[PDB]
């Protein structure tokens, strides 16, 4: 996926969705907060 | 439903007709029902007061 | 190919989906160099 910036209060350690998919990770080094977003994908319609 | 479903394959194809066109159709039906009567549902319309 | 035919009639068809392929890898581990080979490669263990 793609790692973006997000600003929420994350005092609890490490990682989170309805489907329990992870939305943030605590970096083992340079401890900060990142966000995970799936790669852009979509259906293709072939008009002819 | 906001974005988790949209990020697990689940897509929502938009409806073919937008709300504005549906509103235009309803406005047309009202216009015919008011200024025409039941005629406009059977071909050409006729004008008759209310 | 999807229709398994030679003459497609008309309209709109959904063949497949496209996704962005991953570019590189991101390996991120904590920095520790400690060792723990406590397997005796002397004590006769115990019961
Ligand atoms: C491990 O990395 C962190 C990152 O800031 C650093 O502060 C720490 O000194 C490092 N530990 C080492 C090099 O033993």
């Amino acid at each position: 996926g793609v790692l973006t910036e997000s600003n929420k209060k994350f005092l609890p350690f490490q990682q989170r969705d309805i489907a329990d998919t992870t939305d943030a990770v605590r970096d083992p080094q340079t401890l900060e907060i990142l966000d995970i977003t799936p790669c852009s994908f979509g259906g293709v319609s072939v008009i002819t | 439903l906001i974005c988790a479903q949209k990020f697990n394959g689940l897509t929502v194809l938009p409806p073919l007709l937008t709300d504005e066109m549906i509103a235009q159709y309803t406005s047309a039906l009202l216009a015919g029902t008011i200024t025409s009567g039941w005629t406009f549902g059977a071909g050409p319309a006729l004008q008759i007061p209310f | 190919c999807t229709l398994k035919s030679f003459t497609v009639e008309k309209g709109i068809y959904q063949t497949s989906n496209f996704r962005v392929q991953p570019t590189e890898s991101i390996v991120r581990f904590p920095n520790i160099t400690n060792l723990c080979p406590f397997g005796e490669v002397a004590t006769r263990f115990a019961s």
